[PDB]
RNA sequence: CCACGCGCCGCGGCGAGCCCGAGGGAGCCCCCGCGGCGGAGCGAGCGCGAGACGCCCCGGGCCCGCCAUGCCCCUGCGGGCG
């Protein structure tokens, strides 16, 4: 398989890393959605109303014949203990006893992590996921950094390898959020940008602050990070050690064989463009002429179409 | 005001495009639909429908039944509609060429050792669109246990089974009990 | 399948909901 | 999910698909499986024969482990051997170095017969042998030895 | 309260909606109810020679 | 392959049009026959 | 005819003269070919489906 | 509405398999991770335990148990074969 190209902090080093095979696994958007929605819902904090909410007050129904609507009422006659009443218990109370987590079987979760990484290698998928990769020279961008602890020296690698545009737009947004979110402890939405994967090459100190950059170990690649917003196609930058260890991490699973590669839409279309099946195709019957109906009697021509001998009768 | 009711008996519901969100599976039906539209070859027509069937309707045709099915003519390619999973009950399996939507990891190994080729459906489209030298087989669709407990256990003319443990003499011992 | 072919349910009826010695438990304390 | 359900579409349709002449009232005909032999006899009988009535001898506390009897069909005995040895034991044949399968340690106690063992000498070692099983095994050449 | 008793009005339309369904070929010639001796003769004879379902 | 229109289409349309003319005249002769055949 | 007598109250019936047969088949004549209602505006249509019963033309 | 039991149905992974169980791991979304459910039934039990076909589907024919029974016989109201 063509060796990927390792780019140095300013210009490519003479380093070629064989494409790890995880990249050829089919890109299934369906599985990468099912695994994600379930995985994110897995990480939630339960919300409910008080069990003693509304039921705290005391109301014995006034009852029919006193002209009061029939609803439990307090000493004066105030609405209580009803969803339609002010201060009453919501008839169906919310619950802390919910299935907050939606479990996924291990094979399926690993399937998706591979599917996202292989979509990431497709350059087109990243562009669609709203990343300005036109500058980045070769995706997967394996940028060899021994160690970076200074933010400026990290900016340096990102600017030189054409990631500058992506990082700039992550700071450029940072708008205040829309709706009740501000008061709920999520005041700022910083648009997500590139993801840097490291294997013992410390890049944590230098790349953590910059906005839109997230750092993960090769050993753990969290789906929520591999696809922001349940969409596959992240801008991915790899420290040399991490990219080299991809096919090594992918042999740690005792029985995880990679999912078999499928065929793309273009290749199946090429198979139908192929003369093999073009030869099998044979022309069918010619479509039957339908037309519209006009009175033959009114026009000599229609009478001619229906009967040639009949039309010449007037002479 | 047309009374067309007497002539017909109502529309019939049938799958047209596989509902599976698997992109790869939609692509293959679309291809066998392009091929079927151009040439009316029936193999192509059944192929289109078999991909369209439900994941329960399409059954597992294990290699041992496959070998028994093709024992007379192993040369003929067999296009199994669904997942082929090998059965180790048949110790030795003969050379066979089978085109299936999925092959189990164990199955691939058994036909590979047997010198047989497990060619994928895309390869089938490339080589044999017509289905020449190809027989389209499928497993027992009635294999499912849910198919066995379907029905009305109780009424004498069912010969099916009640769902549960029951532990009840009433009705169990003969048509004269109950 | 409301009736017709259904199994007999093996569910013991929920006990002590409104009051009771806190029968229910939740596993939210397990991450911690 | 909450958005995609029959219930949401039915909002705006009065009694919400439970009918007008008879609505969804609380516990309409019984709480539980009530009416076993009276009001709901026709449903219980048409589908679940044998709901009511004692039948078997009662063992107050069964010893579950003693009751366990995993049984391996005399076809799957051979596929217990892995393929680095499966090819060899069959190709060689030979009584002197014949394969010996201890189904006890593989996790079964009694052998049953449901097929044909491949024609190679084999010494099965198990807790008990089924008549069909031993008849086929002895004929193939194989001997059934009882395990301790 | 005095109520209706029994009347077949409308029952005919319901039944003939798509009804009059033939009983099916499997029960057209089923072996239930046949002479016990006839059954043993048919099974033993078929087994020998051409219909050797036997091995 | 697309000579289907030239092959027995203008020719088949001509065959039908011409034979319609001959059929058109004899048919009319039978219809005229009824007015007197039954009358005589 | 026996069927007609059973359902006479709805229908109406008589022997059709050649010109009624002509005008109906020429001015309101429609074809059931392929289950559609293609209008028969030209001689070719009759031939495509009724040649095998020797009905080459509308006349 | 939410929970959990159930019966179907549509998907997704895998396949005589399959299984984020509690847990353990400097790990949090990642790695490892049993009982379980099937794979064999039937019989109240002693217990005994399916090959033979077949694109599918339907029957038909057979085989397994629970029953009766006729023979033959070993190690024996035990085994075999009807």
């Amino acid at each position: 398989n063509p060796t990927v190209k390792v780019f140095g902090p300013t210009g490519t080093q003479v380093a070629e890393l064989p494409r790890p095979k995880v990249f050829n696994v089919p890109l299934r958007p369906d599985i990468i959605n099912f695994v994600h929605t379930q995985l994110r819902k897995c990480l939630r904090t339960p919300y409910a109303v008080s069990r003693y909410a509304g039921v705290q007050c005391t109301a014995h129904s006034w009852g029919p014949g006193r002209a009061v609507a029939r609803l439990p009422r307090k000493h004066g006659g105030i609405g209580a203990y009803a969803n339609f009443a002010r201060g009453g218990h919501m008839a169906h109370p919310t619950t802390v006893i919910r299935r907050w987590c939606r479990k996924v079987n291990l094979n399926q979760r690993r399937y998706a992590v591979a599917s996202a990484l292989a979509a990431s290698a497709n350059a087109a998928l990243v562009e669609a996921r709203g990343h300005r990769i036109a500058d980045v020279p070769s995706i997967p961008l394996v940028v060899d950094t021994d160690n970076v602890t200074k933010t400026k020296d990290a900016l340096a690698i990102i600017k030189a390898v054409g990631v500058l545009r992506d990082v700039e737009r992550c700071k450029d947004s940072r708008h205040i959020r829309a709706g009740r979110g501000k008061m709920r402890n999520r005041r700022y939405i910083t648009r997500k940008g590139p993801l840097v994967i490291y294997n013992t090459e410390d890049v944590a100190r230098g790349f953590r602050n910059l906005p839109g950059v997230d750092l993960c170990h090769v050993s753990s690649i969290r789906l929520l990070e591999l696809a922001p917003g349940s969409h596959p196609g992240r801008l991915i930058l790899w420290t040399k050690s991490a990219f080299a260890s991809l096919d090594d991490v992918y042999a740690a699973k005792q029985n995880y064989t990679l999912p078999r590669s499928c065929i793309t839409q273009t290749d199946i279309e090429r198979i139908l463009q192929s003369d093999a099946v073009q030869k099998t195709f044979v022309p069918k019957r010619d479509p039957l002429v339908i037309e519209r109906k006009v009175d033959p009697f009114s026009s000599k021509e229609a009478l001619a179409r229906l009967d040639p001998s009949g039309t010449v009768m007037p002479k | 005001g047309i009374d067309l009711k007497t002539g017909i008996k109502k529309r019939k519901v049938e799958r047209k495009e596989p509902k599976s969100p698997n992109p790869y599976i939609r692509l293959l039906h679309n291809a066998f639909k392009v091929v079927y539209e151009n040439t009316g070859e029936d193999f192509t027509k059944v192929l289109t429908k078999r991909l369209c069937l439900s994941k329960t309707n399409r059954p597992v045709l294990s290699v041992s039944r496959l070998a028994h099915l093709m024992h007379k003519r192993e040369d003929k390619i067999a296009v199994v509609a669904s997942t082929v999973t090998n059965d180790e009950r048949l110790v030795t399996i003969p050379r066979m060429t089978i085109c299936a939507l999925k092959f189990s990891a164990t199955a691939r190994s058994r036909i590979e050792k047997a010198g047989g080729r497990c060619m994928s459906f895309d390869e089938l489209l490339a080589e044999k669109p017509t289905g020449d030298n190809c027989v389209l087989l499928q497993g027992r669709r009635s294999c499912r246990a849910v198919c066995k407990k379907f029905g009305s256990p109780g009424r004498p003319n069912s010969h099916v089974k009640p769902k549960g443990e029951h532990k009840g003499r009433r009705g169990a011992r003969g048509r004269h009990s109950w | 399948a409301m009736g017709r072919n259904v199994a007999f349910s093996n569910m013991r009826r929920y006990k002590c909901t409104n009051k009771g010695p806190n029968l229910i438990k939740n596993w939210f304390n397990q991450p911690a | 999910p909450t958005r995609i359900r029959k219930s949401r579409k039915r909002r705006g349709h009065r009694q919400m698909g439970y009918g007008r002449v008879g609505g969804h009232r609380k516990h309409p005909s019984g709480r539980g499986k009530a009416g076993g032999l009276q009001h709901k006899r026709t449903s219980f009988d048409k589908y679940h024969p044998g709901y009511f009535g004692k039948l078997g001898m009662r063992n107050y506390h069964v010893r579950r482990n003693i009751e366990y009897n995993p049984t391996i069909n005399i076809d799957k005995i051979w596929s217990l051997i892995p393929e680095e040895q499966r090819d060899g034991f069959l190709q060689r044949k030979s009584t002197t170095e014949a394969p010996v399968v201890d189904v006890t340690r593989f996790g079964f106690f009694k052998v049953l017969g449901r097929g044909s063992l491949p024609q190679c000498p084999i010494i099965i070692k198990a807790r008990y042998f089924s008549s069909d099983a031993e008849k086929k095994l002895r004929e193939v050449g194989g001997v059934p030895l009882l395990v301790p | 309260a005095k109520l209706k008793n029994h009347t077949s009005k409308n029952q005919n339309r319901k039944d003939h909606r798509n009804g009059i369904k033939k009983p099916k070929k499997s029960a057209y010639t089923s072996h239930k109810g046949m002479c016990p001796k006839y059954l043993r003769n048919l099974r033993r004879s078929r087994a020998n020679d051409p219909r050797q379902s036997l091995r | 392959s697309a000579a289907e229109r030239a092959t027995e289409k203008e020719k088949r349309a001509a065959l039908v049009k011409d034979h319609a003319v001959k059929s058109a005249q004899v048919y009319a002769r039978y219809y005229i026959d009824l007015v007197e055949s039954e009358k005589k | 005819l026996n069927a007609l007598r059973i359902v006479d109250h709805y229908v109406t019936y008589g022997e059709p003269t050649v010109e009624t047969i002509r005008n109906l088949i020429y001015k309101r004549g429609f074809a059931k070919v392929n289950g559609q209602r293609i209008p028969i505006v030209d001689n070719n249509l009759i031939d495509e489906q009724l040649s095998k019963h020797n009905i080459l033309c509308a006349e």
